[PDB]
């Protein structure tokens, strides 16, 4: 649960 | 490998004549806009009197049913005509006036795109627009316009029928990307040409996108410091046109040499605009 | 309400039980090159491999597909390779004078143990490269025991198994280690809290900063104004802006340290090389 990348994505679909 | 010189004699020549540009943040701040409210800013300082858990609590929805007033506060700043598009909005203008222009993808709420003159249809607003709104109950369209009275006055859009909240379009946390962010699997093995302008890229599907240009294709990147794709994977025909945005559009400019066409542009429009 | 204030409270062992919560901040003064930039570093060396994005070095999925790419990184950032930094010591002073409660760091790099702050003061929460566990075995190996098989650009196997021999890192989705829980012990019992170098990106070690009660001050020595201490600050907050080692080494001063100081790392500089 450290650093997830995807920490806020507009989710593209 | 190839320079910001090379790369305008090439447009220049007309051998890249279908280009696809996507544009940032970096593009917005010469012209004022505090798009990211982390630094010291007056739209920062009002947004923490609603006591937010944190700065992109806004773009979520949730909270916004919660409270729909700081969202509104940040609305109030970017509906057109408070700020001004900057040179790099016009040179895409001018981009499109060539008939060069085949897509605008934008990562910015800002409109200047739109401002500038550049059409709907050439433009990709990938992450909303404050020009149209949906009510939140009967999801009917308004137009931006139609909602500004209430906006300007700290007032909450009630819309006619529903008396429920007006909403503009605006890609919230969750929310999926616009419908013409599709556009992508057209448009880009077709451009000839990329152009990045002041863009992170440090966010997906946006930085993956970089690669679905053609190999032949060169891309051009204007922001302060090399980003994203392009530094885990450049290609051989890629420019770095590192350092301050605005100075690398006008040596571009001064490079194509449109500075003269430039300068009348930038005067019209102006004065259109006040 | 001003950095000089802090400096009186510990110097004065007003307080006696300091927080503290580093980042790659204060590594980069070590000539470390953690942050993986675009320019000269590991980040051309790691491209041989044709990763899928940088990020990639620290996935499950993919070490398993490829090993290769993270044990190129670790070779770098291994222990005995790079030196603590001014704020290593500085920190390992604080500790020595029994001031310390605890030292919450999320770089791998080591320094704080190299430094010589004890694992009981120390959570490294991104993990580190003092143990390792066999992908397969299960079983717990010394980082030394590994050295040879990393130094020599060869792939780690275990004893029994064969299988590979994965240092301790908390890669991207596996949860933290145990030893980040000790957060709800320390923050509410901490005298000060003192923030070194740290983005604050990352939201799980972001929300620890307003753990500490109100009572307590908050000390940001990072560059820039980031996290909860920009966002929702309090009055008794304290951001010495600026360069990481000038902003540590003006507090050394203003404590009456320097002299300590400069002599701590002279003779630790001898134990090392
Ligand atoms: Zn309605
Ligand atoms: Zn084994």
């Amino acid at each position: 649960s450290p650093v997830k990348l995807k920490t806020f994505k507009x989710i593209p679909m | 490998k190839l320079s910001l010189q090379d790369v305008a004699e090439l447009i220049r020549a007309r051998a890249c004549q279908r280009v696809v540009v996507m544009v940032g943040a970096g593009i917005s701040t010469p012209s004022g806009i505090p798009d990211f409210r982390s630094p010291g800013s007056g739209l920062y300082s009002n947004l923490q009197q609603y006591d937010l858990p944190y700065p992109e609590a806004i773009f979520e929805l949730p909270f916004f049913f919660h409270n729909p007033k700081p969202f509104f506060t940040l609305a109030k700043e970017l509906y057109p005509g408070n700020y001004k598009p900057n040179v790099t909005h016009y040179f895409l203008r001018l981009l499109h006036d060539k008939g060069l222009l085949l897509r605008l993808y934008t990562q910015n709420i800002d409109g200047l795109e739109r401002v500038s003159g550049i059409p709907a249809s050439k433009l990709v607003e990938a992450h909303g627009t404050f020009a149209s709104a949906t009510c939140t109950v009967c999801q009917r369209p308004f137009p931006g316009e139609d909602i500004r009275a209430d906006v300007m006055a700290d007032r909450v859009p009630r819309c006619p029928v529903c008396t429920g909240v007006v909403k503009p379009d605006i890609v919230f946390f969750g929310e999926p990307l616009p419908q013409r962010f599709l556009l992508h699997v057209v448009d880009f093995p077709m451009a000839d040409l990329l152009l990045i302008l002041g863009t992170s890229l440090e966010v997906e599907p946006f930085a993956s996108l970089t690669e679905a240009v053609r190999s032949s294709v060169p891309r051009l990147l204007i922001n302060r410091d090399l980003v994203g794709p392009l530094a885990w994977h450049p290609r051989s025909r890629d420019v770095a046109q590192l350092g301050d945005v605005v100075h690398g559009v006008e040596s571009l400019v001064e490079l194509l040499g449109w500075t003269e066409e430039m300068r009348d542009l930038v005067q019209r429009e102006t004065g259109k605009l006040d």
